[PDB]
Parts: structure tokens; C-alpha cells; sequence
């Protein structure tokens, strides 16, 4: 897969050129807001119960005729696959956070869930008011300023709001 | 392809589980060595052709025939002589890569793959370059940690070339 130094070089490679100077900043400045993009994987990862949990209490209230008898989430067994649906995608959102690159989460996530949902028959519009919610309330918590070194994060926030928003539409 | 990165959020998707705290304490180091690697990166990418046109010679000048001994895989011939020097390049394009991205994971899936059976078919002397890695690796002019690195990737290359 690739993370935001593998992209860079890998398109420095097609045209088969070194680094400009733009391109080295651009990377540099990255690892200077090293430590943000890690509170943040760290403080997302540690409350994905949570978040999920929430998203889900969210989405079922705005959108109750999924748990009416038929409704897609009904029954024990549907709503565990779907929360576990949830989970999954957050789980590959940390992962391109980390990775500053969306690479891994349309490879091994994005690519063809929006058939794979069709197909189930499952609304892939309800699908992205989850995740939606799942970034709002990750937002939330990732971007809190108690517990942490003041400093500022709306471009990762902004950088973060993007994955989940990405994965949103792959499935709507 | 592969860096300390992928290489931790590969471990964590291969066992269908977040993230460790170990491979977050991971990438931390990766980030804190990056500094050194990166500016090395910069200064070895600014001075590609001293360095390339250099290493061209120190080959062209050890193993003399390159220059006469009519043959494809020769540098005797205007065509040869790019190409020998294509190839040089190359490959110091490539240890600045691993650089920038802090691990090997570049040349592995660019050059470092298939390696064999290229110098093979087209009848290329791994000596031929084990060569003029050499001559960067001691006209890098490069200190501190920031030739640390470089002549870390630089034996990594050596190492698969031999
Ligand atoms: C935006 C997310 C919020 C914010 C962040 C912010 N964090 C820091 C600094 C640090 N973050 C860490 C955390 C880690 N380092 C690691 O190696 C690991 C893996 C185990 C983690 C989780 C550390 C050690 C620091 C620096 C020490 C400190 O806490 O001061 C900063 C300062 C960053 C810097 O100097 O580069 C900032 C600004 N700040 C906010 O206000 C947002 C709510
Ligand atoms: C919850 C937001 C909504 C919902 C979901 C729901 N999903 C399923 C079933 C599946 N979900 C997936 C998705 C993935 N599987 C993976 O391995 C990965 C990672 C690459 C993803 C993203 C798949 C493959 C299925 C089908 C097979 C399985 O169960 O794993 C269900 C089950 C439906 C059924 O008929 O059994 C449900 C209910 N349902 C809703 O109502 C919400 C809008
Ligand atoms: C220079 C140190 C010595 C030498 C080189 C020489 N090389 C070739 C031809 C090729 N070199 C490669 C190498 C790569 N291709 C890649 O895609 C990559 C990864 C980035 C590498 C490292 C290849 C594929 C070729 C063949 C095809 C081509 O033209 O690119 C030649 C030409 C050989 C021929 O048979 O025509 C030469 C002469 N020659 C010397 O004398 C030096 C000691």
C-alpha cells in the first residue's frame, strides 16, 4: 500500500525524477506535525467503542424504519453485522490517518462495497449517514482540547473529516 | 510499497484489530530519525551529477573494456555510454527514495526486484555497479547521522548485488 512519503515518490518514480525541493518540504513539514497525526490515531483508536456505538444510537434514532420488523438492521444478527460493518471502516480510516494517505482504506475497504451493499440489498445511502456521524463524533474526541498540548490541528481535522468523508460517498 | 508504516498497519489489518501501542511508539521513531534521512535525501539529490558523472568514470576507468569491447551490454557506443550512465543514476535516485520514505521499501519494488535476471539477460556485471555505489559511498560527502543513513542503503544495495 502507500502512505503519504511512499505517494509522493512513487509519482516522483513514474516521471522518474528526483525530489524537488517542494516535494521534500511538503513531506518534512508531515513529520513536524508528527505528534498531532499520532494523538490523533491514538485518541480515535482508543474510543472506536464509543464512537461507534454512539454513531449507531445516532443513526438508528434519525433512521428508524431500519430497525422495524424488515428493516435491514433488524434482528440481533443483522445489527451485530452492521456494527461490526461500522467498526471495520473506522478501523481503515485510523489506518489511513496514520498512513496520511487513503491508499489502504479504498484498497482494502472502499473498492466495490458500494455493489457489495447493493447486491445485500443493504441502503448504501443509510451506510453513509453511519459513517457521517462516525466523524463527528471522531472529530470530537480527536480534536478536544482538555488532556492535550494546545496547539493547532484543523488541517489534519480537516485532513481526517476527508477519509471518512471519501468513504461516504463510495458507498451513497 | 513498504515502509516502517505500512509495515505496522499492515501487522494491525493482517489480525483485523486497530492499532498497537507499539506500532504508534513505531511510526514516532520513524518520524524522529526521518529529520537526518530526509535532509540527507535533499543533499544527495543536489548533487546527482557530481556524483553520477563521477561514479560513470570510476566504472568507465576501472573496467576499461566498457569503453572499446564492442558489445550491447558496453559502453563502447554513444548508446552504450547513455545507457551505462542511465542505469548509474538510477540507482541513486533510488537509495534517496528509501530516504524520504525511511526504509528500503522503494528500491525493493523498483529496482532491487527481479535484479537477477536483468543483469542476467542482458549480461550486466554486478561488480560493474558494487563499483560506483562505491564511489558515492565515500564522496556523499555526508556526516552525523545523515551519512549514517545514506551509507546504510548504500551497503543494502551492495548486499543484493552480491
Ligand atoms: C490536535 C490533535 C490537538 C493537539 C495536539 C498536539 N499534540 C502535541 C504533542 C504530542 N503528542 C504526543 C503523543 C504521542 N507521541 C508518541 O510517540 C505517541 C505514540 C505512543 C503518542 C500518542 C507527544 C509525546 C507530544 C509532545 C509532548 C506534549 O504533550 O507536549 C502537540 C505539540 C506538538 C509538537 O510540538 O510537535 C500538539 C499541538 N493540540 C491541540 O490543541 C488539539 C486539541
Ligand atoms: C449498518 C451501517 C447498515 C447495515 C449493514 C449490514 N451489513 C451487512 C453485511 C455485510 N457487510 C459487509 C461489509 C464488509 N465486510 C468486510 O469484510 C469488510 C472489510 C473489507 C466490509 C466493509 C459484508 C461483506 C457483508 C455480507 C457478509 C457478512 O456478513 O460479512 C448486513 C448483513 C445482512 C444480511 O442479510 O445478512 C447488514 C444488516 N444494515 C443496515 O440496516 C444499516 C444501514
Ligand atoms: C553501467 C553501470 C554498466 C552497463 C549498463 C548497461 N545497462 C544496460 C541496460 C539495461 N539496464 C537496465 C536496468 C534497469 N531497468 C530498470 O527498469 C531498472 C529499475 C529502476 C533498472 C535498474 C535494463 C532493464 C536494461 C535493458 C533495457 C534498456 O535499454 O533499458 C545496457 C544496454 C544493454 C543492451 O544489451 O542493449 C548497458 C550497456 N554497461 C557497462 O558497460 C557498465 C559497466
Amino acid at each position: 500500500m502507500l502512505d503519504a512519503f511512499a505517494k509522493v515518490v512513487a509519482q516522483a518514480d513514474a516521471r522518474g525524477e528526483f525530489l524537488t525541493n517542494a516535494q521534500f518540504d511538503a513531506l518534512s513539514n508531515l513529520v513536524k506535525e508528527g505528534n498531532k497525526r499520532l494523538d490523533a490515531v491514538n485518541r480515535i483508536t482508543s474510543n472506536a467503542s464509543t464512537i461507534v456505538a454512539n454513531a449507531a444510537r445516532a443513526l438508528f434514532a434519525e433512521q428508524p424504519q431500519l430497525i422495524q420488523p424488515g428493516g435491514n438492521a433488524y434482528t440481533n444478527r443483522r445489527m451485530a453485522a452492521c456494527l461490526r460493518d461500522m467498526e471495520i471502516i473506522l478501523r481503515y480510516v485510523t489506518y489511513a490517518i496514520l498512513a496520511g494517505d487513503s491508499s489502504v482504506l479504498d484498497d482494502r475497504c472502499l473498492n466495490g462495497l458500494r455493489e457489495t451493499y447493493q447486491a445485500l440489498g443493504t441502503p448504501g445511502s443509510s451506510v453513509a449517514v453511519a459513517i457521517q456521524k462516525m466523524k463527528d463524533a471522531a472529530i470530537a474526541i480527536a480534536n478536544d482540547p482538555n488532556g492535550i498540548t494546545p496547539g493547532d490541528c484543523s488541517a489534519l481535522m480537516s485532513e481526517i473529516a476527508g477519509y471518512f468523508d471519501r468513504a461516504a460517498a463510495a458507498v451513497a | 510499497m513498504k515502509t516502517p508504516i505500512t509495515e505496522a498497519i499492515a501487522a494491525a489489518d493482517t489480525q483485523g484489530r486497530f492499532l498497537s501501542n507499539t506500532e504508534l511508539q513505531a511510526v514516532d521513531g520513524r518520524f524522529k530519525r526521518a529529520v537526518a534521512s530526509m535532509e540527507a535525501a535533499r543533499a544527495l539529490t543536489n548533487n546527482a551529477q557530481s556524483l553520477i558523472d563521477g561514479a560513470a568514470q570510476a566504472v568507465y576507468q576501472k573496467f576499461p573494456y566498457t569503453t572499446t569491447m564492442q558489445g550491447s551490454q558496453y559502453a563502447s557506443t554513444p548508446e552504450g555510454k547513455a545507457k551505462c550512465a542511465r542505469d548509474i543514476g538510477y540507482y541513486l535516485r533510488m537509495i534517496t527514495y528509501c530516504l524520504v520514505a525511511g526504509g528500503t521499501g522503494p528500491m525493493d519494488e523498483y529496482l532491487i526486484a527481479g535484479l537477477s535476471e536483468i543483469n542476467s539477460t542482458f549480461d550486466l556485471s554486478p561488480s560493474w555497479y558494487i563499483e560506483a555505489l562505491k564511489y558515492i559511498k565515500a564522496n556523499h560527502g555526508l556526516t552525523g547521522q545523515a551519512a549514517v543513513e545514506a551509507n546504510a542503503y548504500i551497503d543494502y544495495a551492495i548486499n543484493a548485488l552480491s
